[PDB]
């Protein structure tokens, strides 16, 4: 009964129906970077007894972003060389 | 070999700069034993002024380490 | 007096003998970069 | 409610609550007394 | 831009314009010194 | 005119993973899929090497012990802290 | 010391100026009293 | 071999470091409600209580300075703390972001001393009433250890901070080294290790205090 | 290469500077500590006239280090 | 081998931190004495302010030797 | 030339006559901080016999850099 | 050989420390005249204490010089 | 010749001489202030030990400076 | 030779440890001057107390510079 609707939503079929109904441009992109962002927010942080929880996972997220960075000067010390 | 010796000596000598923080540090605390031996209440504020001026002598007791590493390991 | 013209107390005095010091060591750097 | 409300909610019950921008334009728009 | 200056520039501005008028100008000293250190190094790296 | 919020969002598992992900795969494993699951994705990342190991691993263990530490015995006094900051102003204008 | 190759200078202390007087200066500017 | 967690980074040809410096922007949320929940209330009554302490001596034209000098501890005192974490980076070690924020401000505080009080400003170079015998020998020290201000103002955070990275980084290697050997060394330096950290976590606040408050009386004498 | 050997050699010998300043910082807040003790009402002043000290005994050794630093690369 | 040579005298030259240690436990210890000669009541605490110092200062200490055997010959 | 080598050295090594007026200048402003406490009504005579001290301890530690600089560019 | 002479250098430069023991047992029995000259009472304490300090930098010192031997006798 | 790079060194070394006296002038200034601090009937004498004692410091200090020209400038 | 400048800057740097039991003395004496304007009446036991101070600091650099002769003559 919809055209657009939550990517789970939609079937493979359709899916480049879902792919061509919504919209790219990067007024879209921070439209979509503010949902994550609230999401989270609204989710985890602005409740009246908010934890850890409510904030590790993006230290813990932070973390890995920054060893992707830095796996190319990680190579050249492996201890074993056939892996 | 003989820039790798001198870069030893170097790292020998720039140890050193570690005296000036032992010192202040056993100096700070006798002052803090005796600031308190003679007014036990405020013990609160004293304990605080020393730690605030342990951490600027190891600042610069770390400052010489780390001039010695950086010779040593990368020049 | 002088001592009451080169003041070191006040306000006045201080800035004259500084701006003193301040010209002669000027004139002074300016003789010696001939030589 | 108090939870239900924000700052403008307060500048609309308590006027004597308003920090004013006149005689002290900056921030914390007062003074530390 | 619209919404960048109504976001960055109605609250920022007796900032800028009172009280910092004194930090701009140490701001383009920092520039000129920078200027003349990248100049100092980029001329003797040139040189080998 | 603003609306209220929830006593507690969503409950979370390891105080780091969120548990819907489990109950999302209930229906095929029930309850010892997840577990088994991350312990041989790390197990695999391992093996292959796409983690070495290094100081800087046992500077993490470090500084995530000192956290756990800190939080699992300061915790709900901060709680509490700030609760009471809360109703301190509530009452303090009321 | 790779403090000393200077190629990366400018953006470090420009990205340093946006944030140092910019967003701070947005966020805290709104902090309230007691 | 170790320099390396100092190097600019890039994942490609494209200028990212400036999104490792605004990150920490948004763990100090504003709010929009009055009543708030935890992690905005808490931020709140510690800035309350840090400028009730450190902006009473100054005087009234002084007090304007508030927003500048919180806003750069708070966010210092981020960078400094974040950095810590296995493979972070810490963007003030870059000595030049550490110029670029020194300079400016000991700059403009002089100026605000040389435009208005002048006689006075030229005045402090001379201590009251000091012997006449050495003058100079005296308006000369003073006016080169003015100068110094803002280089050892930056200089000190700057490696202050580097050392400590470094020397965690040392530690476990060797005591990966040492495992090679045998077990109870590698207990020893753990716990070295942890010593550190805590450390590092101080260490890395009493900087921010110690230079916003440097400027804050650097501002209370020229003001 | 001897001709930089002897720059590693100065360097590392004019590293020592900052000891003196590492004492005096150390003996400031002592003093402090006591003068606080004693008349506890003049924390204020009493701080206001330990810092200042505090930065005068650090410049002169940063000083030094700036000069081994010279010295190495140039 | 001239890296020896500058191996053990980065070894000795860098064995001198203990300066540091010295001083600030003569301080220290004084410092326990006056206060203690002063009032004989708080004598558990003073001594406890006094083992920190004890411990605290033998640390920079153990640093600077660890350092040293760190290069004598392991590197 | 190891001439122009121990010239550096020599530089380096005697720029290290300053830690002098470090822990003089340190004593020096404890000392007032406490002869300030005890007397609040001296502070002006106070400071003026304080500078008096500061300052011919600046200069007999600044006498070394002086030498070194010296030494370096003219001989 | 080179290296032998480097062995009575350092053998030798490894005892610049006991600086310290002078220091400290100076301030240490001046804190103890000053002891026994405002409170009589203590004589035996405070001598304890002192020759404590004493064992305590001398050591110290001492054991600073087992290092210049070692090195002496590498 | 090596001559004098061995001059040098030895120059640029023995001129730490002037440490001690640094620290000596410091501290006699600081327990100067703190003696006036508490008896202000005595400035005269006071200044005049005051000033025996800074120059007995200096003087320690410069017969090592003096040396050192000399072993410069004469050998 | 290489022994000769060996011993030599050996003994030249060895006989350093001396100046911390100098600065010993020194304090140790101004702390019995405090002591004994204080209380002037136990003259002779603060006096008996300094003294040994001073055996034992003058002892500790004794040490150090017979250290330096063997130096020379080892
Ligand atoms: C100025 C004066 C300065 C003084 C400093 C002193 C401190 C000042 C106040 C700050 C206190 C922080 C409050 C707090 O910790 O939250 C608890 C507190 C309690 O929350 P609650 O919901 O009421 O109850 C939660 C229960 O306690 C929950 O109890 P539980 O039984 O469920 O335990 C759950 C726990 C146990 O579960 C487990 O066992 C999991 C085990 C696996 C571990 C995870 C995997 C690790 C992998 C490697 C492990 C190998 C081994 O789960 C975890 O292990 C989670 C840890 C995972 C790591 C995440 C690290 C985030 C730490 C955040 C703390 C912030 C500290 C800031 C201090 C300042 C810096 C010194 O939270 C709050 O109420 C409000 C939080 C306010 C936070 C303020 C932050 C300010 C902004 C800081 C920005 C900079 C970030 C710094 C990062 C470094």
């Amino acid at each position: 009964p919809l055209k657009d609707r939550r990517l789970l939503e939609v079937k493979l079929g359709e899916l480049p129906s879902w792919i061509l109904m919504r919209d790219f441009t990067p007024s879209g992109i921070a439209g979509a970077f503010q949902r994550g962002y609230y999401r989270y927010y609204n989710k985890y942080v602005n409740v009246k007894k908010g934890s850890v929880a409510g904030l590790s996972m993006v230290l813990a997220a932070y973390v890995v972003f920054n060893y992707c960075r830095s796996y190319k000067e990680l190579k050249h010390e492996r201890l074993r060389k056939y892996h | 070999d003989i820039d790798t010796a001198a870069k030893f000596i170097g790292a020998g000598a720039a140890t050193v700069g570690v005296a000036g923080s032992g010192a202040g540090i056993g100096t700070v605390f006798g002052s803090l034993i005796i600031g308190y031996a003679r007014n036990p209440s405020l013990k609160q504020q004293l304990f605080s002024y020393a730690i605030l001026g342990f951490a600027l002598s190891e600042a610069m007791g770390l400052f010489c380490l780390m001039v010695a590493f950086l010779i040593l390991f990368a020049m | 007096g002088i001592k009451k013209y080169f003041n070191s107390y006040t306000l006045t005095g201080r800035m004259n003998c500084v701006l003193a010091t301040y010209g002669g060591i000027a004139l002074l750097v300016l003789y010696f970069k001939l030589r | 409610p108090f939870d239900q409300m924000t700052i403008e909610d307060l500048n609309e019950v308590f006027p004597e609550t308003k920090l004013d921008k006149k005689k002290y334009p900056y921030w914390p728009h007062r003074p530390i007394e | 831009l619209q919404s960048l200056i109504k976001n960055v520039w109605i609250p920022l501005k007796p900032y800028y314009t009172q009280v910092y008028q004194e930090i701009w100008v140490g701001m383009g000293l920092m520039g000129f010194i920078v200027y003349k250190i990248r100049s100092a190094d980029k001329r003797s790296k040139a040189l080998k | 005119p603003v609306p209220p919020l929830p006593e507690h969002g969503g409950k979370v598992r390891l105080g780091l993973i969120p548990e819907e992900f489990f109950q999302f795969l209930y229906p095929k494993t029930g309850v010892t899929g997840p577990y088994v699951l991350g312990t041989g994705l790390i197990l695999y990342l391992l093996s292959k090497e796409i983690y070495v190991i290094t100081a800087e691993t046992f500077s993490a263990i470090s500084t995530i012990g000192v956290l756990v530490y800190i939080v699992k015995k300061y915790g709900a006094s901060i709680g509490a802290f700030a609760d009471k900051l809360n109703e301190q102003k509530i009452a303090q204008l009321e | 010391m790779p403090q000393l190759d200077t190629s990366t200078w400018f953006i470090t202390i420009t990205s340093m100026i946006m944030t140092l007087f910019i967003l701070f200066q947005l966020k805290i500017s709104n902090y309230s009293y007691p | 071999n170790l320099f390396a967690s100092f190097i600019a980074p890039t994942m490609m040809g494209l200028p990212i470091v400036t999104l490792i410096i605004m990150f920490p922007s948004l763990l100090f949320p504003t709010p929009k409600r009055l009543i708030n929940n935890r992690t905005i209330s808490i931020q709140q009554w510690l800035i309350q209580l840090t400028s009730k302490q450190m902006m009473a001596i100054h005087n009234q034209k002084g007090q304007t300075w508030s927003l500048m000098l919180m806003s750069l501890i708070m966010f210092i005192g981020s960078t400094n703390i974040l950095g810590l974490l296995p493979h972070s980076f810490t963007p003030t070690t870059q000595l030049s972001m550490n110029l670029g924020m020194a300079i400016p401000l000991w700059s403009a505080t002089v100026f605000t001393g040389f435009r208005y009080k002048t006689k006075t400003s030229l005045a402090h170079f001379l201590p009251q009433g000091t012997p006449a015998l050495l003058i100079p020998m005296l308006v000369i020290i003073e006016t080169i250890s003015l100068f110094i201000q803002p280089v050892a103002l930056a200089v000190r955070l700057t490696a202050n901070i580097t050392a400590g990275h470094l020397l965690i980084h040392l530690i476990g290697g060797a005591t990966l080294a040492l495992l090679n050997i045998n077990t109870m060394t590698a207990f020893i330096t753990f716990t070295i290790l942890i010593l550190l950290t805590i450390l590092e976590f101080a260490v890395a606040l009493i900087q921010a205090y110690v230079f916003t408050l440097l400027v804050s009386l650097y501002l209370h004498d020229n003001t």
